[PDB]
């Protein structure tokens, strides 16, 4: 009577970082979504993600953002401590 | 007596009863398991885990009892607890996304034995095993912070600055949302050491 | 004829041109490149003069 | 001047009404619209779209809509969708459209995985030799507007348990060092009722299926009991219960009763339908207007 | 409604023999091919049996009932997906001899212009096949039919993750790189750029770029190569392997020659794949180039010899890269002195006095 079974079932998924919360704080825009600096600049808009700088941490923020910061002060503003690069994304 | 627990579990195994009653019965068996001493305790607990990870047990039941099952574990001697922690982690793996908290809890506890016994690397590597940003479940700022910091501190003790710098960098971004002062002071002291160990003297 | 443009544009540049102009006009240009390729004698002469290879360059030149 | 200035006020209203309209055409209806019928409709749309100053709001609404329409598989004309993005690309600039495209390309990857799994049938299994048909779509989180976080820490009922675990095991083979995180909120499955005298196969959301399996043990089940069993937020549960009550798959103790947490929810044995293989999904109807409203207030 | 087609179909799925089955498969079609999908899945299953047992003229004949349901009540967008699934399975299961005809009969039905992508994809499959088969004449014929489109592969339609026009330019570039005439490749590349604006995101854009980047490196326009390889890598991630490994050498090479603004790794290109030792060498090699330290560069070249040296394109520039490091190192060094000796700098650079003397002369000029 009230017996059931299933061959094959899942629920749709995602996979994410390795980002914490509040849309990767050094810009108000997502890591995949384009920052202020990128969108305003426009001269060539890459097919997936544009230009993201990965840290030793494996948490990433925009390249342009850390780069504008770097000129006055070498140190990274959110980390408040020094930043060296390590790994490149996709 | 471990064999008797196994018998009792096998017999409940194919049941489709109410949550409160079914969980109450496993709870009684769990209490039976905990009052054993020797090889029986270890075995009955392993047997308990084998029954929980079976696909004929409801997820509601398994998540509850597995929380219950975790809190009784630190209270057992170190050898028993360590063995069980390793077994339970291998056995929880097929439905790991459903027992994520329980994996984390076991791993904080498993790491705490390794720290005490001065086997730093396993304690760190164990903590690295705890998903904190890549899971379904997203834990409070401080828990995550505590795990990254403990991981970093453990690498510093084992004289490995590179791993330490990775997890201490991951810790910094939580540190500012953290609203316990002591933990933020530990973070700074630890960071200062990570720079120390990296031969990054001036910073 | 297309042979003579390669000769003319090469030898006529080399006399009167300085270093900046040589690199920018004769060397970096896609256009002149078919011509340089057409006869290697004109081409070898330009580089050899530029590299301070004057002994090889003048020998091809006479 | 005339396009901008007319009877409704605020500016944000304009991408939303345009979004809803695109969505109203884009989702399959009763019989659908033929090829090229949409293409002419869309052309008129691209001129009105230019005039919008707050394109940001459009881009975001159209992104979420494209996501729902792809995940549900309720897109009438895939050609229409592409056509809409292709029309936008000339006007806007290349960048605008890049994210919409990036989610589309990402589907092709997912498609190929779905097939991997479907092929996994041919190999020795006997758990992949049972009930209902497949759905998955493993995607990128920031490439779609879909945020993850806790969906609701759903227990996932027993029925559904096998088949998620087998695929979870399979999946580590494909990509090592990456974890699957489920979007219970979007998923839709089917239920079959053997408690009715005329079998109907309901197309249900997984939450409704969860609330529906409880009835098997005890005919009428309280609201306090579902909260324990299903393990979902009280807010998210109200919307699901409400929907499930609105159609008479589930019915109250009497002929008429309000939706409350103080009444048990008995299974209806007098449910009738005008179509066999009935559907009810797909969250609440109210949610889309509410989202729009709540979003506007935000 | 659906109930009769489901029962008829489940009964056809038995028999497990192509005989007695045909009548049972038929009856779902007889009810009307409205939805059409019950009728489609039924029809698909008979093809599966037919290539395994039976005989191929029989298989081709069953296939043709789906080809003629294309102007019927079976939706466009389903029929194209339905077709992609069957075509992919048949290509793997059997050879080119038989396989060619299936593609040819699909093309037959599609005549009328409401069959853009469906016509293109199959026509493409004939193209791949023809080069293998060693056919020249029919290969030409397809390409002239594809050529007619200006920017396009869709009416406004969905699948155009290939292109029509651009594929021809790509195949042409694949021939001209093997033949090796530098000139024609440069013109082909400029002529392909005009089309690019209305294309979405395809694989074809990276393939065309790849040749352009190499020609730019030869030219002196190192910068035009970097951007084309960088732009290409993303699409190469979506399709995936093996080309990502080779493309990555072309990208690191190009970035060095610009002198400098290095980013093969603070931008985005390979995050888990970079760990493999094959790609690993490149990362280390780039780190040695950016710090401009001679002793490390030379250690990598010796140690992990094969992974750099075997590819001839990269191999060609390597002499220049060595000169490049030594030249930057020289400009740093020079500054504490106002009298520095040539055997002292030759010894420090790790070469003999005469190549240093020749470098200096060119450097002052």
């Amino acid at each position: 009577k009230k017996r059931f079974e299933v061959k094959k079932w899942n629920a749709v998924a995602l996979w994410a970082w390795d980002i914490v919360v509040d849309n990767c704080a050094i810009c108000r825009n997502h890591i995949m979504d384009l920052c202020i600096e990128c969108q305003a600049n426009q001269a060539s808009a890459t097919s997936e993600e544009c230009t993201v700088a990965w840290g030793v941490c494996n948490h990433a923020f925009h390249f342009h953002c850390i780069s504008r910061w770097l000129k006055t002060r070498q140190v990274c503003p959110l980390d408040n401590r020094e930043w060296e690069f390590q790994k490149y994304g996709h | 007596m471990a064999a008797a627990v196994r018998q009792d579990l096998a017999q409940l195994m194919n049941s489709s009863g109410s949550h409160k009653d079914l969980a109450g019965k496993y709870r009684q068996i769990l209490e039976k398991a905990i009052q054993l001493s020797g090889a029986e305790q270890l075995e009955a607990l392993k047997a308990f885990v084998e029954a929980m990870v079976n696909e004929n047990v409801s997820l509601v039941i398994s998540r509850q009892l597995l929380t219950d099952f975790c809190t009784h574990l630190p209270n057992l001697p170190d050898s028993t607890a360590k063995e069980i922690y390793h077994f339970t982690l291998e056995k929880i793996q097929p439905r790991v996304i459903s027992f994520e908290e329980q994996v984390a809890s076991i791993r904080q506890h498993l790491a705490s034995i390794y720290e005490k016994e001065e086997d730093w690397r396993n304690a760190a590597q164990v903590l690295v095993g705890i998903p904190l940003e890549t899971g379904q479940k997203q834990y409070n700022v401080d828990y995550k912070l505590e795990t990254y910091l403990k991981i970093a501190r453990l690498y510093l003790e084992d004289d490995d600055p590179v791993q330490a710098e990775a997890y201490i960098n991951r810790a910094s971004l939580l540190q500012n949302e953290s609203t316990n002062e002591q933990l933020q002071i530990h973070y700074k002291v630890c960071y200062a050491r990570v720079l120390d160990y990296r031969r990054k003297f001036i910073e | 004829s297309p042979s003579n443009v390669a000769i003319y544009g090469g030898l006529c540049a080399l006399a009167t041109f300085d270093r900046q102009e040589l690199q920018r006009n004769v060397i970096s240009s896609s256009s002149f490149k078919l011509f340089l390729e057409l006869e290697p004698q004109v081409r070898d002469i330009i580089f050899k003069f530029y590299e301070s290879k004057y002994a090889s360059c003048l020998k091809m030149l006479d | 001047s005339v396009v901008n200035y007319r009877e409704p006020k605020s500016v944000c209203k304009a991408p939303e009404l345009l979004a809803k309209y695109c969505d109203n055409l884009l989702k399959k209806s009763a019989k659908g619209m033929t090829e090229n019928e949409v293409e002419d409709r869309l052309t008129s749309f691209i001129t009105v779209f230019k005039y919008i100053d707050d394109k940001d709001v459009f881009q975001k609404f159209y992104a979420r809509m494209l996501a729902k329409r792809l995940i549900h598989g309720l897109s009438m004309s895939m050609d229409s969708e592409e056509a809409m993005i292709n029309k936008l690309k000339q006007a806007c600039g290349y960048e605008f459209t890049s994210k919409l495209h990036r989610m589309y390309t990402d589907m092709s990857v997912s498609a190929d995985l779905n097939n991997k799994f479907n092929n996994f049938i041919k190999n020795q299994d006997t758990v992949i030799d049972l009930g209902i048909s497949f759905q998955i779509y493993v995607l990128q989180a920031g490439a779609w507007p879909l945020t993850q976080a806790p969906s609701s820490t759903f227990a996932i009922p027993q029925e559904l348990e096998k088949s998620v675990q087998m695929f979870e095991l399979f999946y580590s083979q494909h990509f090592s060092g990456r974890k699957l995180t489920w979007l219970h909120y979007l998923c839709t499955g089917e239920v079959k009722m053997n408690y009715l005298g005329k079998p109907y196969v309901a197309m249900v959301t997984t939450y409704q299926m969860a609330v529906l399996l409880a009835f098997n043990n005890s005919e009428t089940v309280s609201y306090k009991e579902l909260q324990d069993s299903t393990q979902m937020n009280e807010k998210e549960l109200t919307k699901t219960i409400k929907s499930l009550l609105d159609v008479k798959m589930i019915n109250h103790d009497s002929e008429k009763e309000d939706i409350d947490a103080e009444s048990s929810f008995s299974l209806n044995m007098n449910f009738s339908s005008k179509r066999t293989k009935f559907k009810i999904t797909t969250s609440m109807q109210k949610d889309t207007p509410q989202e729009m409203e709540q979003t506007r207030s935000a | 409604v659906d109930l009769e087609n489901q029962y008829y179909n489940s009964k056809a799925l038995k028999e497990d023999d192509p005989k007695a089955a045909l009548s049972s498969f038929q009856k779902v079609l007889e009810l009307e091919g409205e939805k059409g999908e019950w009728g489609f899945k039924a029809l698909k299953q008979m093809i599966k049996i037919n290539f395994k047992l039976t005989n191929f003229p029989e298989m081709m004949n069953r296939y043709k009932q789906l080809l003629t349901y294309i102007r019927s009540a079976v939706t466009r967008n389903y029929s194209e997906k339905s077709i992609n699934s069957i075509l992919d399975y048949i290509s793997t299961s059997k050879q080119m001899d038989l396989l060619q005809e299936f593609y040819e009969t699909t093309l037959e039905a599609l005549k009328d212009a409401k069959n853009d992508r469906l016509w293109f994809k199959t026509n493409t499959k004939l193209g791949k096949l023809y080069l293998e088969r060693e056919e020249y004449g029919k290969l030409q014929k397809i390409l002239r039919q594809l050529h007619q489109s200006c920017q396009t592969d869709d009416g406004e339609d969905d699948l155009k993750k290939g292109t029509q026009l651009l594929e021809i330019y790509a195949l042409e570039i694949q021939m001209y790189t093997a033949q090796k005439n530098n000139k024609k490749l440069k013109a082909l590349y400029e002529q392909s750029l005009h089309i690019k604006s209305a294309i979405p995101h395809p694989l074809i854009m990276g393939v065309i770029r790849e040749c352009g980047g190499k020609m730019h490196l030869r030219e002196g326009e190192f910068e035009k190569a970097h951007t084309d390889f960088f732009e290409a890598f993303k699409n190469y991630d979506e399709s995936g392997s093996p080309r990502r490994t080779t493309c990555l050498k072309y990208l690191v090479l190009a970035n060095m020659l610009m002198k400098s603004g290095i980013n093969p790794f603070d931008s985005q290109e390979a995050k888990p794949y970079k760990n493999d030792p094959e790609i690993l060498a490149m990362t280390n090699l780039v780190s040695a180039y950016q710090n401009n330290d001679i002793t490390e560069f030379e250690k990598i070249l010796k140690t992990n010899h094969s992974n750099i040296m075997d590819d001839p394109f990269i191999r060609e520039h390597i002499e220049e890269l060595l000169r490049n490091i030594r030249t930057q190192v020289l400009i740093k060094l020079i500054k504490p002195y106002t009298r520095i000796h040539i055997p002292f700098i030759s010894k420090e650079l790790n070469i003999d006095v005469a190549d240093v003397e020749s470098l200096l002369v060119q450097c002052i000029l």
